[PDB]
């Protein structure tokens, strides 16, 4: 119950070993960590 | 105007080519579309090749059994059409048109240059249409 | 996917007739740019353009032809008709790939 | 009379805080700054 | 003979001088310095 919202995946771009072509990365990150501006986040 | 290659009729089975040219090369910035026109049954979009050559959309539903091809050095479009059933006899027409090339997200890098872009590209218009080339396919 | 109302129209020479382009999505990339035009078919001719971005007509078209809208909700109001402007009419979304047709209007002359 | 051209209003895009969005950002300019390659400078 | 594609033709997009447009500029590179992935090296 303690980890209601305390986790976010937030998946993200980025590029890959060629500056061109595109990779969908996905992390892990802290509520406490990241601020929204579904629904976005930074 | 455009001009399209002449009326044409054939055995279900073999393929079919038309031809659509413009005069000269006064239409070479604006993309290429081509439509179909069911008698009754409104219009289909065939598809598009652009104008540049980054694009080559064609509706699946008619994927497998038509390509479209654009020479450069004669300005010519060419539509080629291989299952020729019943529902190939219609009447399908050139037009030359213009797009809206968006730029959406796109990925800058931290000292400014532009790594990658999706910037898909909107269809605009259709200004200019083919004199329309009726296929027959008769068993 | 795309539709449009009434299916078939019958107006009286100098009058004027409007008719609607129902979408199925949004039909709007920022917030002004409408892409969807209007393609007209006279008989035995090929499609002729009266409209693009559902708000400005082309070169070599007269002001009759005039379509407005936003969102969903297309409306082309064509006044002043004439015997020239009988035939089948279209309405192009270009907002998503694939682009597809109507099932088109044809208006007659009552 | 003086300053008749030696003051150029540019606006042009930058890259925000975050990437995968850009900023149109307008600003004053000396004549001396900029050169031609409203028209395009850098 | 002892050439046979030892060096390679490769051009790419590097930006101008300003970073907002791409040049398609080329080079030569030899063999031992690209991978594939004409052909895609890198
Ligand atoms: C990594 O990069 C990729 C780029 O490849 C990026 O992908 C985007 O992902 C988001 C979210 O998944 C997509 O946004 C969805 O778009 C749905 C419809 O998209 C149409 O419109 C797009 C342009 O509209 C956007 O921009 C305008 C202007 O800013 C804005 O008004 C809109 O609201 C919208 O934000 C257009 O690019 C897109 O084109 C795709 O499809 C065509 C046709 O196949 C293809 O040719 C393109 O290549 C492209 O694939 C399409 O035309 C929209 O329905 C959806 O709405 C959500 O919310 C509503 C309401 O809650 C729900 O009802 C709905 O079900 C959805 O959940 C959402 O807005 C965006 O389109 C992707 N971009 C592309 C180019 O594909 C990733 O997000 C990046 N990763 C990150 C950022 O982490
Ligand atoms: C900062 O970053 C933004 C990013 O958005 C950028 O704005 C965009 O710039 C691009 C680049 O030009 C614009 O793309 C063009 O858009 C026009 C339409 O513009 C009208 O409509 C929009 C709304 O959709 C209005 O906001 C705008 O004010 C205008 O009223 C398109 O018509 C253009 O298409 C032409 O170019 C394409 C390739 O780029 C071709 O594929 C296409 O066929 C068109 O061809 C044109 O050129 C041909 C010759 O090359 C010619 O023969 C044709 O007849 C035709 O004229 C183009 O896609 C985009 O609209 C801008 N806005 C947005 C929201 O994206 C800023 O410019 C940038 N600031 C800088 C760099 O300082
Ligand atoms: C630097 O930047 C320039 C432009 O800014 C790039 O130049 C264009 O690059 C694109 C690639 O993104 C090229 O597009 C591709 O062209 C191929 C050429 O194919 C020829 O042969 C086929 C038959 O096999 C013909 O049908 C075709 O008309 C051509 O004559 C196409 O085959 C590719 O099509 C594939 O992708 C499209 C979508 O992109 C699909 O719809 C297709 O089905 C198919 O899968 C593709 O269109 C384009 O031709 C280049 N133009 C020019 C003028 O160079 C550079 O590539 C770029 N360089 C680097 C290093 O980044």
């Amino acid at each position: 119950d303690d980890m209601r919202g305390e986790l976010k995946n937030c998946s993200f771009n980025m590029t890959t070993e060629l500056r061109d072509k595109k990779q969908k990365v996905y992390s892990l990150f802290y509520r406490l960590d990241v601020v929204q501006i579904n629904k976005e986040y930074r | 105007q455009l001009v399209q290659s002449g009326p044409e009729v054939r055995k279900p089975g073999t393929s079919v080519k038309v031809s659509c040219k413009a005069p000269g090369n006064t239409l070479k910035t604006y993309d290429l579309h081509w439509v179909r026109s069911v008698p009754g049954q409104g219009l289909q979009w065939m598809g598009w090749i652009s104008h540049e050559g980054d694009k080559k959309v064609i509706v699946e539903r008619f994927k497998a059994k038509v390509t479209i091809d654009w020479d450069r050095s004669t300005n010519t479009a060419y539509l080629q059409l291989s299952g020729l059933t019943s529902g190939d006899t219609a009447v399908y027409y050139c037009a030359k048109g213009s797009k809206h090339r968006l730029r959406d997200y796109a990925l800058y890098d931290d000292d400014g240059a532009l790594n990658w872009a999706v910037d898909v590209d909107y269809l605009s218009n259709l200004e200019f249409w083919g004199q329309g080339t009726a296929v027959t396919v008769s068993s | 996917v795309l539709t449009q109302s009434p299916h078939s129209l019958s107006v009286t020479p100098g009058e004027s007739a409007s008719i609607s382009c129902k979408s199925s999505h949004s039909l709007i990339h920022g917030d002004r740019n409408n892409y969807l035009a209007w393609y007209v078919q006279k008989p035995g001719r090929s499609p002729q353009l009266l409209i693009y971005l559902a708000s400005s007509r082309a070169s070599g078209v007269p002001d009759r032809f005039s379509g407005s809208g936003s969102d969903k909700d297309f409306t082309l109001k064509i006044s002043r008709v004439e015997t020239e402007d009988v035939g089948t009419y279209y309405c192009m979304q270009g907002r998503e790939s694939p682009w597809t047709f109507g099932q088109g209007t044809k208006v007659d002359i009552k």
